[PDB]
RNA sequence: GGUUAAGCGACUAAGCGUACACGGUGGAUGCCCUGGCAGUCAGAGGCGAUGAAGGACGUGCUAAUCUGCGAUAAGCGUCGG
RNA sequence: CCCGGCGAGGGGAGUGAAAAAGAACCUGAAACCGUGUACGUACAAGCAGUGGGAGCACGCUUAGGCGUGUGACUGCGUACC
RNA sequence: AGGACCGAACCGACUAAUGUUGAAAAAUUAGCGGAUGACUUGUGGCUGGGGGUGAAAGGCCAAUCAAACCGGGAGAUAGCU
RNA sequence: CGAAGGUGUGCUGUGAGGCAUGCUGGAGGUAUCAGAAGUGCGAAUGCUGACAUAAGUAACGAUAAAGCGGGUGAAAAGCCCGCUCGCCGGAAGACCAAGGGUUCCUGUCCAACGUUAAUCGGGGCAGGGUGAGUCGACCCCUAAGGCGAGGCCGAAAGGCGU
């Protein structure tokens, strides 16, 4: 059966960590956590801590079948962004864009 | 009494978005540009409507002058002839005879050919 | 220099199309503990030859 | 534009360059156990095993040599008597580098540099 | 059936475009009002050196705010419901 | 209860008519950002549409050349105020 | 003794470079002049808009000045866009 | 036994449109006929809010300069300790006035901030901290200057002044 986790208002760019989401797209669990835990960026570490929630989440609220399990479906949703003003020069003011992400993993043993 | 205007507009902005529904990005998204292009799409459509038939006649006398000129006669004798003959057959169907019936468009020629003497 | 028309999303996924990240594949395996690790690299408890290299 | 040319810049000019090299250096001799950037521990090694190889041969200009670098008089006295006899049948190669990867800060390339034997 | 030569030739999508389905930021639209606006019927049309209007500071079992009050300090006495 | 950092956040169980009502909480569109499906695109030039149109996939129908989704190519076509 | 000289603190900005969505709504670096006097600075007060002040540029009067700012006439007027 | 609204499909009209229905929605809507408009948007360098673009590019704010070992911490180039290297040192040191108004110390945490990591902080929460006959303020007096009973002047307001 499906589950389903997901990481919301997280402090990252949508199109840092849809760079990294595409790497473990469709690719055995196995393998996708050795990837996750050996990619050099915070995107990584936080897509890994999200698989690692839902690989728990496979095992607790599920039955078995942890080996064949699969990650299905993966996609990183843009959230709600903070509006901040950045000082610039001659008394100028920019409105400076902080986005956060809805990063949700979908894992089933199918 | 005051007037909300949040649903006819809507209301129009919907249908305009469905007469305009997949052209191309912003074409197909935003009504600014989906008004225009739905504009430029009826007048296109009003003149293609005319232009067809003279698309589909430059095909069909194309073709019957092929014919024609298989069976070793030029289109314009061809047309003397039958117009002698007292033939006022149209040309899409001497395209589809001649297209799909190889005899009976010999036939046509043969007696255009009489005809012309 | 400035932009005189706006460019598509086309041609934004169009521009990163070569901004795909690259993924290991086969990393190392250990021939003592067997655990994953970077080539020509220690592995968590710094074991690299079979051999322990940090001590701790 | 590097002709056969070698000595790294890592961002610095010759006195800090010079400075660090040699903090480095002094480190490492004192504790055998140093880890840092892959580039620095291979410019290290173009400084210490030098060192070892001079203070392989003991006198009183050897050591005043030897003094003139580290510039401490503590590393300069374990050198002559621990790590010579140590290394005095070794040719080379007294140290060695083992890559552990990257760090959290800055993603930049950590590898441990040691000696051969360490005594340990 | 095999060798040779000529002609034809899709099945590849790093990405993109189109339609559909499922989602996210986004808070318009629909419904509601101890909120406003304009009038009608009546009162009042002023308060105050017996210290005005308006404020500061304190007052609870109170850390803060609104409200009430003023060292008798979210109050006291009398008479009525 | 579990993951997670004795966080944030999420998934279960339960209350709840409803949690596609979870405190960022009624209804929740568009611009914008994605995932999957079907089609086309790596020798082709321009207001990107229109008419014709082979082809490709699905529902038809129990055949009947139907409709939907895309559009190889082709004639014409230099936005709006 | 010098409205004397060189030259620090201090005052000012004559020359060159950087900057021109900068570190800065006129600065920094290298140079420069005065630097015991017509000097500079701290503090407080006064001169308030057809006015003030001005070793005099019609300069300044709160990052503005051939008539400051705030509210009212005022939804001034516009044969203009 | 499903109102408005939203989202699709089909039918229909010379058209602004109308009707039916699938799903969401979960409570009002309203036939025909007459009347009144704050009654119909694509522009006005229109206003408000949200979201693209350049682009994950510049930039991350004086070229005085960081490194090593250990410790807390899930995570340390940035926190603490110890060793060095460098800078200011008529200052980049110390004490005050003006101003600021708790930014001071301790314990605790990373919701937001620091142009990055964060366990740190001038960040959030709680507690504590300021002791004067000799310091200053207060007070006596006074300059520049301000107010100013009587008084003078001036339509009023008000100005000058003992
Ligand atoms: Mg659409």
């Amino acid at each position: 059966m499906e589950t389903i986790a997901k990481h919301r208002h997280a402090r990252s760019s949508a199109q840092k960590v849809r760079l990294v989401a595409d790497l473990i797209r469709g690719k055995k669990v196995s393998q996708a956590l050795d990837i996750l835990t050996y990619t050099n960026k915070k995107a990584a570490v936080l897509v890994k801590k999200v698989l690692e929630s839902a690989i728990a989440n496979a095992e607790h609220n599920d039955g078995a079948d942890i080996d064949d399990l699969k990650v299905t479906k993966i996609f990183v949703d843009e959230g709600p962004s903070m509006k901040r003003i950045m000082p610039r020069a001659k008394g100028r003011a920019d409105r400076i864009l902080k986005r956060t992400s809805h990063i949700t993993v979908v894992v089933s043993d199918r | 009494a005051r007037v909300k205007r949040g649903v006819i507009a809507r209301a129009r902005h919907k249908k305009i978005l469905k007469q305009a529904k997949g052209y191309y990005g912003a074409r197909s998204r935003v009504y600014r540009v989906a008004f225009q292009a739905v504009i430029k799409a009826g007048q296109y459509a009003y003149r293609d409507r005319r232009q067809r038939k003279r698309q589909f006649r430059q095909l069909w006398i194309a073709r019957i002058n092929a014919a024609a000129r298989q069976n070793g006669i030029s289109y314009s004798k061809f047309i003397n002839g039958l117009k002698k003959a007292s033939v006022e057959i149209d040309r899409k169907i001497l395209a589809d005879i001649a297209v799909f019936d190889k005899v009976a468009f010999t036939a046509l020629v043969e007696k255009a050919k009489a005809a012309l003497a | 220099a400035v932009q005189q028309n706006k460019p598509t999303r086309s041609k934004r996924g169009m521009r990163r199309s070569h901004d795909a990240l690259t993924a290991v594949t086969s990393l190392s395996v250990d021939k003592t503990s067997g655990e994953k690790h970077l080539r020509h690299h220690i592995t968590a408890d710094g074991y690299y030859r079979g051999r322990k290299v940090i001590a701790k | 534009m590097r002709h056969r040319k070698s000595g790294r810049q890592l961002n610095r000019n010759s006195s800090h360059r010079q400075a660090m090299f040699r903090n480095m250096a002094g480190s490492l001799v004192r504790h055998e156990i140093i880890k840092t950037t892959l580039p620095k521990a291979k410019e290290l090694r173009r400084v210490v095993e030098p060192l070892i190889t001079l203070a392989k041969t003991d006198s009183v200009a050897n050591r005043r040599l030897a003094f003139a670098r580290t510039r401490d008089n503590e590393i300069v006295a374990k050198l002559f008597n621990e790590l010579g006899p140590r290394f005095a049948s070794r040719a080379g190669g007294y140290t060695r580098i083992l890559k552990c990867g990257f760090r959290a800060g800055d993603n930049a390339p950590m590898a441990y540099i040691e000696l051969v034997d360490r005594s340990e």
